[PDB]
């Protein structure tokens, strides 16, 4: 009677800055697991260059699926973080025409969930965020990796690193977040290993919001459900480009990229 | 005002003829300093304006070329604006033959320390990022050869 698949709606945009950065992957129905159906979603924030942010949306959902295809029970967990970690090891072997020394600094956050019939599962490396909306209520699936959370200060501490406040709090003073896929310069201090959340969906589920900082550095959690709300009353699509207008007439100057999947059934 | 001063002293594996012909490059820092993405110049004097990569914690400087000699492999530089909380930077690389072919560089520099943040950290970040470069610096060097 109704849609196993969801609506999505995206809008990734370059913005005022010269260089898009972002990038988006969208693979609905990517794969089967016990003849259930599921979902892939990855928005990837970049630095210094554009290519790993596009190389995580050209292999990142195969990579998770090859770990899905040898995962037992559900442990979602284990089979992210592996996946993520070897993201990270594809890369470490275009505007910087993948030469030296600029491809040396170069990552991406990655924010990426997998939609079960059961299930979301939130797998995050970064500052980027996938945010709940459910019972009009906004809950945040993934926790920012920003080098003055502490427990991630004492993380970089631990790892014979140090942070420095120097436009925002930064690892050796210049990487805003504390995680990330590729930067080796950075490693050991920034890992690409992320934290993972996996929360039952209910009958109360609107939608979930994935998107880098260009959102959320403007639009906090709850304003964005709130809008994702209203237009839900595409409809994901006028969510997912609503909000990024947002973001823009809150003179954001980065690129900025939303997607918003539908949660409830239809159809 | 406050200042801080510091020096890096690295040794390369490569002839002083080969890294000098790279650190006297002025208008193009870019073949050896990863956060620079551009760099255009308009000897002593010569102005140059460069443009750093994103996710670092600025986005331009302008540095003024105070000193040139290829006699002694001495450069001096001095950041006259910028957005990296760097006032008053001055620096100077000089390059000598290893007595053992091999190359040291030591890069010295002064700079005011920015409100708000400690002498030792400025020092860090800056020590950091010369690293970074004299690490590039090898790298490119061993490629060259
Ligand atoms: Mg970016
Ligand atoms: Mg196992
Ligand atoms: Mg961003
Ligand atoms: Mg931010
Ligand atoms: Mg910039
Ligand atoms: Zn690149």
């Amino acid at each position: 009677f109704f849609s196993d698949v969801p609506k999505i709606g995206t809008t990734s945009v370059c913005g005022r800055r010269r260089d898009m950065e972002d990038a988006v992957s969208i693979h609905p129905s990517f794969l089967q697991r016990n003849s259930e159906n599921h979902h892939f979603y990855g928005v990837f924030d970049g630095h210094g260059c554009s290519h790993v942010a596009e190389k995580c949306r050209e292999r990142l959902h195969d990579i998770v699926k090859k770990e899905v295809e040898v995962m037992a029970s559900d442990e979602w967990t284990e089979t992210m973080v592996k996946s993520f970690q070897k993201m990270d090891k594809e890369v470490s072997q275009c505007r910087c025409e993948l030469q030296s020394p600029q491809c040396d600094a170069v990552g991406s956050t990655a924010v990426v969930s997998v939609v079960t019939p059961e299930k979301i599962i939130v797998s995050n490396c970064g500052d980027s965020r996938a945010v709940l909306c459910r019972n009009g209520v906004a809950i945040p699936l993934s926790v920012d990796h920003k080098p003055d959370r502490p427990d991630e200060l004492i993380r970089i501490q631990q790892a014979g690193g140090r942070v420095i406040y120097w436009d925002g709090a930064r690892v050796l003073g210049v990487l805003a977040m504390s995680r990330a896929i590729g930067d080796n310069y950075l490693k050991p201090y920034v890992i690409p290993d992320p934290e993972v959340t996996v929360t039952d969906r209910t009958d109360e589920d609107e939608c979930l919001i994935l998107a880098s900082d260009g959102l959320w550095d403007v639009v906090p959690n709850e304003t964005a459900c709130g809008v994702a709300r209203m237009c839900l009353r595409n409809a994901c699509s006028d969510a997912a480009l609503l909000l990024t207008k947002l973001a823009l007439a809150r003179q954001s100057s980065d690129n900025v990229s939303v997607v918003v999947v539908d949660l409830r059934k239809r159809r | 005002q406050k200042r801080c001063r510091s020096s890096v002293v690295e040794t390369i594996e490569a002839p002083l003829p080969l890294v000098w012909s790279i650190l006297r490059s002025f208008d193009k820092p870019q073949a050896y300093q990863r956060f620079v993405k551009s760099c255009t110049m308009r000897g002593k004097g010569s102005v140059r304006d460069v443009t750093l990569v994103s996710g670092f914690p600025a986005d331009f400087s302008t540095e003024r070329l105070e000193e040139l000699d290829d006699e002694s492999h001495v450069m001096v530089v001095s950041i006259i604006g910028g957005n990296h909380r760097l006032v008053n930077y001055k620096s100077k690389t000089k390059v000598v033959a290893s007595p053992e072919k091999k190359t040291v560089v030591v890069e010295s520099y002064v700079v005011d320390v920015p409100e708000g943040t400690s002498e030792e950290d400025t020092i860090f970040f800056v020590d950091n990022i010369i690293r970074y470069n004299l690490t590039s610096l090898a790298k490119l060097t061993k490629k060259m050869m």
